């Protein structure tokens, strides 16, 4: 399996620069070109440029050539994209990708997981995680609802899993909302049998990479 | 005509 | 730039039904010498990177189901899903690789409707603030509206029977990958001091599947 693994989400101040990395594995690094594509919230995919991993040759969209440098390190099998003079319009998810590799032998298209860059004056803040315990007010019929409130963090994103990924059915992790304070908050909930609350264990796993926050919160009745 | 350097990953004579 | 324009911006059909997405290019992307159209179709699901489905306008990537089909030549292209599977809920993007810069269409959001015309009332759950959060000096009250369809829903908060306005925030999930349903969370946030001056906390829910509003309530403590 070819994989592309990118660096973590960051907040950067307006006017500063950001450098995103993209580590490749599963193929001969020098054989293909890595592209950089960004996606601002709610907007379409936007191609920024490519770099040939072997010769280091580059091509840039006119929209970005003034502010973007794409580079590679074959020893580390990694490509980098540096965007300078950051502005609010640069807040976006940035992807590296082996786009449309059409070869005599095979065809493949592989993307990194994306890196959200937020351009803001605000400081990084890790979340508080509070249980949403199941109770008589959160059971209807034979179903019980329970969750975790992930409150007051910046920037986006957090990730939430349940029981280290063993629990996926019935989970709703809601889109975050920007509170009046300028910090984000979200809830993740799941519905489970009310009959088995005494025997099953429910743990929400919360990760906020920008603050290196890692919380496991047991949610008990 | 197409620019073959638009996406170097594309061999235009491959299926 | 070769501008890629998709039509419609959003569409909704039932499981089993045919979905059609149109893409038009500002310039001819067919090369007469090899009879190839330099176009690809991608699928993007929430919070994930795009996935290649079609290339050369009509060639399915290996692994892609045969219900996905691309058609068209020159400036007029079409992506067809013959029998929609509820997972196909996603945003679809056209892409040209005829010339630089590489460009993408604006995207076509594909949603599902129920063919059996039925309605799903929300299940309503309410969560008082955790003692953990109360020790931090803040009180968040969470109301959960679970698995309702259609999407339009109303939540009102009542504190000591008095209707609330402008002090709550709501978030709605994307349509479920399996059942057409949506969920909504509403959070009422108060300082601990204001939380403690009131007895009754209630969220009242209106939805097409309810012939009168559902109120879920608790008394503080």
């Amino acid at each position: 399996q070819v994989q592309l693994v990118q660096s973590g989400a960051e907040v950067k101040k307006p006017g500063a620069s950001v450098k995103v990395s993209c580590k490749a594995s599963g193929y001969t690094f020098t054989s293909y070109a890595i592209h950089w594509v960004r996606q601002a919230p709610g907007q379409r995919l936007e191609w920024m440029g490519w770099i040939k991993a072997g010769n280091g040759n580059t091509r840039y969209s006119q929209k970005f050539q003034d502010r973007v440098t794409i580079t590679r390190d074959t020893s580390a099998s990694t490509a980098y994209m540096e965007l300078s003079s950051l502005r609010s319009e640069d807040t976006a998810v940035y992807y590296c990708a082996l786009l449309t590799v059409i070869t005599p032998d095979d065809t493949f298209d592989i993307w990194g997981q994306g890196t959200m860059v937020t351009v803001s004056s605000a400081s990084t803040k890790g979340p508080s995680v509070f249980p949403l315990a199941p109770s008589s007010k959160s059971t209807s019929g034979g179903t019980a609802a329970l969750g975790c409130l992930v409150k007051d963090y910046f920037p986006e994103p957090v990730t939430v899993s349940w029981n280290s990924g063993a629990l996926t059915s019935g989970v709703h992790t809601f889109p975050a909302v920007l509170q009046s304070s300028g910090l984000y908050s979200l809830s993740s909930v799941v519905t489970v049998p009310s009959s088995s609350l005494g025997t099953q264990t429910y743990i929400c796993n919360v990760n906020h990479k920008p603050s290196n926050t890692k919380v496991d919160k047991k949610v008990e009745p | 005509n197409p620019d073959p350097n638009a996406n170097p990953n594309v061999d235009p004579n491959a299926n | 730039d070769i501008v890629m324009t998709q039509s419609p911006d959003s569409l909704a059909v039932s499981l089993g039904e045919r979905a059609t997405i149109n893409c038009k290019s500002s310039q001819n992307i067919l090369y007469s010498s090899n009879n190839k159209n330099y176009l690809a179709w991608y699928q993007q699901k929430p919070g994930q990177a795009p996935k290649l489905l079609i290339y050369w306008a009509s060639t399915r990537e290996s692994g892609v189901p045969d219900r996905f089909s691309g058609s068209g030549s020159g400036t007029d292209f079409t992506l067809t899903i013959s029998s929609l599977q509820a997972e196909d809920v996603a945003v679809y993007y056209c892409h040209q690789y005829y010339s630089s810069p590489l460009t993408f269409g604006g995207g076509t959001k594909v949603e599902i409707k129920r063919a059996d015309r039925t309605v799903a009332a929300p299940s309503v759950f309410i969560f008082p603030p955790s003692d953990e959060q109360l020790k931090s000096g803040t009180a968040s009250v969470v109301c959960l509206l679970n698995n309702f369809y259609p999407r339009e829903a109303k939540v009102q908060w009542k504190v000591d029977n008095a209707l609330q306005s402008g002090n709550s925030q709501e978030s709605v999930t994307e349509q479920d990958s399996k059942d057409s349903t949506y969920s909504l969370s509403s959070t009422l946030t108060l300082s601990k001091a204001d939380y403690e001056k009131h007895k009754v906390y209630a969220c009242e829910v209106t939805h097409q599947g309810l012939s009168s509003p559902v109120t879920k309530s608790f008394n503080r403590g």
